[PDB]
DNA sequence: GGAGTCCTTCGTCCTAGTACTA
DNA sequence: TAGTACTAGGACGAAGT
């Protein structure tokens, strides 16, 4: 059961990704403040995974 | 137009006359307390458009008839407030009510008695004697089940039944019932009448708690009530209050024992931690206990732990708070026994001391 | 047992074919039993073989990438089918889910069958309609209606609103049950074939006359009269 | 005859709004399509339809029969609301019903509509036959309930007072308690010896528009298709079913259907159409004849010392007029329509002489001298030939079209004082039935049968905003419609049915268009619809419906502009005494004046009427036009025709000598055609050019030159080709080349096609060149008017401005203190905001605000405004707006702070005002 | 932490911090209630930003102390329905509190108490003690007279003004006056502070019947009331108010006295036929008599006449009787006294009894 | 017989007017 | 003897992703 507050985080995340189509409203500095430490690190790295690929 | 009486005489009768008044009453003189001496007596009338208060006082100092009507609850007051043993006396001048107390003297806007509607008088079909106190029971352990507003209008009001030797009264809301059955000690033919809720609101207030016997006269679709000296007169709702019979439940074969007052603070108890509106408590009963809980939306929790005695199959049902606690209200008795029959059924509810009372709501399943 | 859902996905054509070049993202898989809460969800998610309609961002904010590597529908179709097999299916928003459900079950292409031949279709919105007509009957609405609490709770649809579709499911259901009353709901049909004497009122040879004198006025005015005809 | 024995005796047209459905023609032509020879209409309290009813039976030789239902009250079920469908026999009972029908909306009513009561079947009573009500009758509700005493009652009232005037109505549809009235009443039949008859109580053509009709009347009723609570109390088995089908359905009940034979021979009513029920009293001690030459004559002597004021010229060009004036009194009184003009004029003359400039159009009224001598019209129709043969023409002797509206801002003035006039009821406006938009047709389809209000309202926010869209059009116009069609299976359901409901009547006419008035009571002739409190009657026949039932008409046009220019000429001559700048008139402008054409010029027209249109501007730029006809011709260029046959370019080009002036085309040309033409520059641009010239190159009556332009309206082959043989031969006859008459002809072909009224140009091009004056001569002071007509609309209100800007006009932000109900000019200020220009608010609180600060100076502070003014008139959401706009700013210095004390202030009031009513003193002193 | 207490000691707390909480107060956190154990004892609080209750009570059972915030309202509803000498099972850990009480079980909305806004500590300037039994004279003496909602703010509370040895009070909304006073027995600085309405309400509710000494300490900005173990806190306004020097009228030259109960049941009657809204009445007075009438838009018309001590020419005047029945049933008399100027000025008026609570009210303009 | 014309829907949030219960 | 709940009426926005 745990992970699956971790892997929601994966979810939350994605937020970040839809910046790389900015064609209706996605806000980057939101997730900073929202997303607690517990998921800082998962979240961090999940930023860069997701922003890319959201592209393509 | 002459009369004299009483501060004391005038005032009791003056409260229950005073009964029908409010809701801003649209024909404007409906707002105003009729004075006429007819024959050997004062008459006073007040109507809501719907029914109508008499009040018979004696008139032992010197008379005459003239009529007219005065604005009400003010009226009322200030006959009210006068003195003990006070000097009251009124006099017609046609257009002009003047009305004096001793060296006081009070002279009122006046409408005459021919703007009021006098209601006709109507035909007698059955006619009994009882207490009042058996009366006030009556009323009060049905009251609260009556809507106060409902799209169905017939149950806006109470289901009388005179049948065999037996007075039998019923009310509802659509969700929630009590009926009581009264042995009366004479023979009654088989009647129905369905009276407004504002009607037997009327009726409860004439209950003042005497041992003056209650005697009544019921038409098809008229009323006539008389408490020691006062005379009650309505008219009632034309029709559609069903059989019911027909919602009584089916032979429970489930029982259901626990104290009263105990019972009684439970529900009271839980009742706060409900949900405002639906009042969602959970019942689960086993061999010698009951589970109450109720969950209500700010996450909140409650449970009692309770005296049981119960003997029938186990099962869950849930159902609100404000309804059955109306039903304990009104059973200040030793026990209560109830009577299941399954969690999809309307349940029975009673005074394990009286079965000449049901109590009942259908659940709600959360 | 009773199961529903309100899927959230790759966003949504607004116009004919809400679901056309669209597929199933999320599950959230609601048990109900008896009208409680089981909560037995099977939490595993699918592809979304597509990149995320604007629309749908802004309601809710989600992004592929998340989702793609997760199995797809065709891994999970017998698994989940197995979990809402048997069942009664009232849901909000019918015509989108049921679009997808019998539409997907045919598109994995081992012949599965609609989902309305086996489950019972019923709409949420149909009995809510029939609860509080001129109502909005809406999940926020009746949200608020029944003081559920989804202001703390951000996202809308799915993986918050099972459970509380749950709870209002039960609200409406769980109203409350009527009082067994004698009453006759209107829409029996019916024709009397009878005959025995009444009065025939003629028109007087007078009136006729008027009548003729009419007609004239139609015919010569219009250049035909079909009772004159 | 050979067939007919039978016809329908209920049945209901859409148009009265509670029941029925799509039209009565359609309706009609079904009857018809049956081989009926007869057939009764019995429209909802109305028979507005009663027009297209006679149109269509006289037409399609069916006979229509006069009836309607009613909201009965008698004093026996007291107000159980229940039908009376009742019949006229003949003249009488016709009158008896149109009368009925009034009283009842004299009446007032609620939701439940307009209510009679029983006893107006006292005076209403004569020449009248009467129903049973139905199943749900007076008698049918008394017979459900089984009180034979109740029933005995009623029906005895009917049974006295209407002998063999009393059938009985019969509904056996498949409906709740149909056999148990039937039944009862086939034995109260039996018993009381009244005659027993047959309907199907018919409300549509198609067993398929069932559902139409449920949701019909589930949109006045406003709730969804699976509501239990909704009264669904028809079935589809209510349609007409044929002869023989209605043969069997009752071969039960013989009596019922023979006497729908006997109630056809009975209903025979006769209204005229087409000609004119006279509207008149004499207005003067005389003859009718005499009064019209006198006041003309009288009229013709404001218009010539105005016109000539040097008496050497008014003599020189006074023939004309004489003749002119002669030529159009002999046609007005040779057709009789003397009567309307004395009304309209005296009309004309004392909305002058009250507060009331003049209502916009005219039609094409200015091709009447006459008209104009009156003071019905505003400029010189003689100084540029303009034509009364148009207006009417003797060889048509059928509508004379008078085509006159009156001004919105002086509504209740008018209407009032020709009810003062006339009588109240001798008079009454018209519906205005709002019109059914595709929008708003499938709008209300949708939510009623359940869609979202976001499905639906995707399908109609796609249909383009034409007010004749249909679902035909909306197909072909827009791809997505077929799309949506083929991708819903709902959507095809809800179109299909859709196209039954396209444009049928919403519900009643909200208020006027127009009014008419009678010889005696309106009524007499006409029947009525009321407002919700009974008042302002309207009639029961549109405008095209009315006026062909032989009545008079005036259109409505509440053109804004008409008040700007009351009210800027109010403002101007208080500009009077400022500066001794004398009192103006519009009618007595000089029409001159190079300022106005140097603005012009400059493009800077916006808000000048019918000079709002981008392209009009663009099209005034290219334009340069630098005399009053070309500016007439502005509004008959910009359209699809002259833009796409290249006739702006060509003008363009043709006017400054880019290309050469013909009379009219440069092979095809003639010189006597210069008078009609010079002022074109050999463009064959009017209507009134076509008619000229038909006249004068071709020796033509002016009647058989309205003959023409009509014909080339209606572009028919036979209408050319006749009169096009007596062109040749009348241009021959004048020595005009045929060859050259015939190829002219040919261009006055493909020009009459788009040619324009120059009449009715000109009235309301006389308008813009009035708001051109006014702009121009004083265009600074106006700008206040331009911005008055404008309140409501943000979107003009900043154009305008921005419009001002352009122009050097020096905005001001408002003050309270200093503003008035809507727009002013201070001497030396040079504008201020109107107290309207606040962005929300209604009128009653705005003249508080003044009324407070006439009887007090300027308000001291915020503080001091709240004090003088009840707490009835302030509001805090207009404060909320009045810190928001900083319409305070001058007295009130913070913006934060302001808004701080907004509640102190109020409560001040409150505490300040409400005991100074009460008649309390407090005890503070010393602020 | 974890807590025990014994229902009779906190129940009574239990009203006092439970009456204040609005219907709807306007931050969430306000409805729940400060629960912390510091020391050997539970404090109990609710606030509405302008006020705070506080009592402490001994643990007699185990305890340890901790901080938590829990819901108000329904709490105090809860204990009511608690049985006689109830023992309660209650503890923090982490974000639940677990209430148990006897068999009665229990879970909560919990938050943190430093998400409760908790109130400001400040230091005292002046301190002295009083009877609870004067207090209530003096409030109830002078409570009525606040307006409702007043924005000149410094009406909406009341007035208390310390000189010398003497602390003396006063309330009005510009209609009527009262004022109250009695010697704390102390030499005083100065100090003069008046309360907001919400905190005099709370004031009144925890002035229970004991003759226990009530002790309130003031500060520059703030005030706090010790009545033993029943405890106040309210924050202060700035409050400049007029002086009530100023608003006495100095010596109204004509005196005149009436019997308190003839004159309040005369004019209870009287008054029934005054407009409800402006309450207005004319009085005509005269040597040793008072002659008393009215009348409405509703014409109903009044006269009560009486025996009053009075010396002197007639006079003309009206009032709101409600303003004056509110002063009559908080006199506690036989005689009263009123001392007059005219009907544009003040009319002050004096108990024959109190000397401590005059009053002086407007009338109207006829 | 040709051509030109009118307004909008419902539910929930905020404040004020008149009733009821502890 | 005081405080809040309900209705009225306009103002602003709309079932789900």
């Amino acid at each position: 059961q745990t992970e699956m507050d971790k892997v929601n985080v994966d979810l939350a995340a994605a937020g970040v990704a839809f910046k790389e189509r900015y064609n209706m409203p996605v806000i980057a500095e939101a997730v900073e403040r929202e997303q607690p430490e517990h998921l800082r690190s998962w979240f961090r790295e999940r930023l860069i995974a997701h922003r890319l690929a959201s592209v393509n | 137009m002459k009369f004299t009486v009483e501060r004391e005489h005038l005032l009791k009768p003056l409260q229950q006359v005073s009964g029908p008044l409010g809701g801003r009453p649209t024909l404007p003189i409906l707002g105003n307390l009729l004075l006429q001496v007819a024959d050997g007596t004062l008459s006073l009338t007040g109507t809501d458009l719907e029914m109508e208060m008499v009040a018979r006082v004696a008139l032992v100092q010197p008379h005459e008839p003239g009529a007219t009507t005065v604005p009400a609850r003010k009226f009322f007051d200030i006959c009210r407030g006068l003195p003990e043993g006070a000097e009251i006396a009124v006099q017609l001048e046609g257009e002009r009510m003047l009305v004096r107390s001793g060296r006081s003297r009070f002279s009122l806007s006046t409408l005459p008695a021919a703007d009021f509607p006098n209601l006709d008088d109507w035909q007698s079909e059955v006619e009994f004697t009882l207490p009042q106190a058996t009366m006030k029971r009556l009323i009060e352990a049905t009251q609260f089940s009556m809507a106060h507003q409902d799209v169905r209008y017939y149950l806006n009001g109470m289901l009388f039944e005179t049948e065999g030797e037996e007075l039998r009264t019923v009310a509802t809301d659509g969700h929630r019932l009590a009926v009581c059955s009264m042995p009366i000690g004479q023979s009654l033919p088989s009647h129905s009448v369905i009276v407004p809720r504002k009607g037997v609101i009327e009726l409860m207030r004439m209950l003042d708690g005497g041992d003056n016997p209650l005697r009544v006269q019921i038409g098809s679709n008229n009323i006539r009530a008389h408490v020691g000296d006062f005379i009650f007169t309505s008219k009632l709702v034309d029709g559609r209050f069903p059989d019911y019979r027909r919602v009584l439940p089916k032979n429970p074969d489930k029982h259901l024992e626990a104290g009263c007052d105990l019972l009684k603070q439970a529900f009271a108890r839980a009742a706060i931690l409900s949900n405002e509106k639906f009042r969602g408590v959970r019942l689960y009963v086993s061999e010698n206990q009951l589970k109450i809980t109720a969950n209500n939306p700010e996450q909140e929790e409650a449970e009692e732990i309770l005296d049981v005695t119960y003997s029938g199959a186990e099962m869950e049902i849930g159902f609100n708070v404000s309804y059955v606690l109306d039903v304990l209200n009104a059973l200040k008795c030793e026990n209560v026994r109830m009577m299941l029959t399954d969690s999809v059924s309307s349940v029975q509810i009673e005074d394990a001391a009286s079965q000449s009372a049901a109590y009942v709501v259908m659940p709600m399943r959360l | 047992r009773q199961i529903v859902l309100d899927t959230e996905t790759t966003g949504m054509n607004q116009i004919g074919a809400h679901y056309e070049g669209h597929k199933i993202i999320e599950i959230g898989a609601v048990e109900v039993v008896n009208r409680r809460l089981t909560g037995n969800n099977f939490h595993v998610y699918l592809k979304p073989d597509r990149l995320v309609d604007p629309e749908a961002f802004g309601v809710h904010g989600i992004a592929d990438e998340f989702l793609l590597d997760k199995p797809t529908f065709a891994e999970v179709a017998d698994e989940f089918m197995d979990y809402i097999r048997g069942a009664e299916l009232v849901i909000h928003n019918a015509a989108f889910d049921i679009g997808f459900m019998d539409y997907e079950f045919s598109l994995l292409k081992r012949d599965i069958p609609k989902t309305n031949t086996f489950c019972k279709v019923t709409d949420s919105l149909a009995v809510a309609r029939k609860m509080f007509p001129g109502k909005r009957n809406s999940l926020d609405a009746l949200c608020a209606r029944y003081e559920i609490d989804n202001s703390k709770r951000t996202l809308h649809g799915a993986l918050l609103d099972a459970q509380i579709l749950a709870e209002v499911y039960l609200a409406m259901t769980g109203g409350q049950l009527s009082l067994p009353l004698a009453m006759e709901g209107e829409t029996i049909q019916r024709i009397v074939r009878q005959a025995s004497k009444l009065r025939v009122v003629f028109a007087t040879d007078e009136e006729i006359a008027a009548h003729e004198a009419r007609l004239d006025l139609v015919q010569k005015k219009g250049g035909s009269c079909l009772w004159r005809a | 005859m050979s067939e007919p024995r039978f016809v329908h005796l209920r049945v209901h047209s859409d148009y009265s709004m509670i029941d029925g459905l799509a039209k009565t023609a359609p309706l009609v032509k079904k009857a018809a399509a049956l081989g009926m020879p007869a057939l009764a209409i019995t429209d909802f309290t109305n028979l507005c339809g009663l027009v297209k009813f006679y149109g269509a039976g006289h037409g399609a030789g069916i006979k229509p029969i006069v009836g309607a239902d009613f909201n009965v009250q008698c004093d026996l079920l007291g107000d159980e609301l229940t039908h009376l469908t009742v019949l006229a026999a003949n003249n009488t009972g016709y009158q008896n019903l149109t009368l009925l029908i009034s009283k009842a909306y004299q009446r007032g009513y609620g939701a439940a509509g307009p209510i009679i009561d029983r006893d107006w079947l006292i005076e209403l009573n004569e020449g009248l036959i009467l129903l049973s009500g139905g199943r749900m009758g007076d008698v049918g509700r008394s017979l459900l309930r089984g009180n034979s005493a109740l029933v005995d009652e009623c029906v005895a009232f009917y049974e006295e007072h209407f002998p063999d005037r009393y059938f009985l109505e019969l509904i056996r549809t498949g409906r709740p308690d149909e056999e148990s009235y039937l039944h009862a009443a086939v034995e109260l039949a039996e018993a009381r010896g009244l005659p027993v008859v047959a309907t199907n109580d018919v409300r549509f053509i198609d067993s398929s528009d069932f559902d139409a009709h449920e949701i019909r009347v589930a949109i006045h009723d406003g709730f969804t298709l699976d509501d239990p609570k909704r009264p669904r109390n028809y079935s589809p088995q209510q349609y007409m079913r044929s002869e023989e089908e209605m043969c069997e359905l009752f071969a039960d009940i013989p009596e019922a259907l023979a006497n729908t034979v006997e109630i056809a021979k009975r209903c025979n009513v006769t209204v005229r159409l087409g000609e004119y029920f006279l509207p008149q009293f004499p207005t003067g001690d005389m003859s009718t004849e005499d009064y019209l030459v006198k006041r003309a004559k009288e009229g013709l002597e404001e218009r010539l010392a105005f016109l000539f004021p040097d008496e050497e010229e008014r003599l020189k060009r006074r023939p004309e007029y004489d003749e002119r004036l002669e030529t159009e009194l002999q046609v007005i009184n040779q057709m009789g329509f003397p009567g309307y003009f004395l009304i309209v004029m005296e009309f004309i003359q004392w909305s002058k002489d009250n507060g009331v400039p003049v209502g916009p159009g005219r039609g094409s009224g200015a091709g009447s001298l006459v008209a104009y001598a009156l003071k019905i019209t505003d400029l010189d129709p003689l100084e540029f030939d303009l034509l009364f043969e148009r207006f009417l023409n003797p060889e048509r002797v059928s509508m004379p079209d008078f085509d006159v509206d009156f001004c919105m801002e002086k509504r209740d003035q008018v209407i009032e004082h020709v009810a003062d006039m006339y009588g109240r009821d001798a008079v009454s406006q018209i519906i205005t039935f709002g019109t059914m938009a595709a929008k708003a047709v499938i709008r209300d389809v949708g939510r009623v049968l359940g869609h979202p209000y976001g499905f639906v309202d995707r399908i109609s926010k796609l249909i383009p905003p034409d007010p004749g869209m249909t679902l035909a059009k909306a197909f072909e116009a827009e791809p997505q419609l077929p799309e949506i069609y083929e991708a819903d299976e709902e959507v095809k359901a809800l179109i299909d049915m859709a196209r039954k409901l396209e444009g049928v009547t919403r519900n009643a006419g909200k208020h006027a268009g127009g009014v008419v008035i009678a010889p005696t009571k309106i009524t007499d002739f006409a029947p009525l619809y009321c407002d919700e409190e009974g008042k302002h009657p309207v009639t029961q026949f549109d405008k095209s419906d009315v006026e062909y039932a032989g009545l008079v008409k005036f259109d409505f046009l509440g053109l804004r502009t008409l008040t700007i220019i009351n009210w800027a000429l109010e403002m101007i001559n208080k500009r009077r005494a400022k500066n001794g700048e004398p009192p103006l008139d519009i009618a007595a402008i000089p029409l001159d004046d190079k300022k106005s054409f140097d603005m012009l010029q400059r493009s800077e027209t916006t808000a000048v009427f019918q000079l709002e249109s981008r392209g009009m501007k663009d099209l005034i730029k290219r334009l340069q036009p630098d005399c009053f006809e070309d500016m007439i011709a502005l509004v008959a260029l910009f359209r699809p025709g002259p833009l796409q046959s290249g006739m702006v370019d060509n003008f363009i080009d043709r006017k400054h000598g880019r290309e050469e002036i013909s009379y009219p085309d440069v092979q095809w040309q003639h010189e006597s055609l210069k008078p009609v033409l010079e002022p074109t520059y050999g463009i064959i641009l009017y209507q009134e050019q076509v008619m000229q010239i038909a006249q004068v190159l071709s020796g033509y009556t002016l009647g058989g030159a309205d003959m023409l332009r009509r014909a080339m309206g209606k572009k028919k082959p036979e209408e050319m080709a006749k009169q096009r043989s007596v062109f040749a031969e009348g241009a021959e006859k004048n020595g005009i080349n045929a060859e050259l008459a015939m190829k002219i002809f040919d261009l006055v072909e493909k020009f009459a096609g788009y040619g324009f009224n120059k009449s009715h140009s000109a009235a309301y091009a006389l308008v813009s060149y009035q708001t051109l004056w006014l702009k121009a001569h004083y265009p600074a002071e106006f700008m206040a008017a331009v911005m008055t007509a404008d309140m409501d609309n943000t979107e003009k209100v900043v154009g305008l401005v921005d419009e001002c800007w352009r122009m050097g006009l020096k905005i001001l932000p408002p003050d309270i203190n200093s503003g008035l109900y809507h727009f002013h000019v201070n001497d030396d200020g040079e504008i201020v905001y109107g107290i309207g220009a606040i962005k929300g608010v209604g009128e009653g609180p705005i003249e508080a605000i003044i009324e407070a600060r006439n009887k007090g100076g300027y308000f001291r502070e915020l503080f001091d405004l709240c004090a003088r003014t009840d707490t009835k008139k302030l509001n805090r959401r207009v404060l909320e707006k009045l810190i928001m706009s900083g319409a305070f700013d001058r007295l009130g210095p913070h913006r934060a702070a302001l808004m701080n004390s907004l509640g102190d202030a109020l409560k001040a009031a409150d505490q300040h005002a409400k005991a100074e009513a009460i008649g309390q003193l407090d005890l503070f002193g010393v602020l």
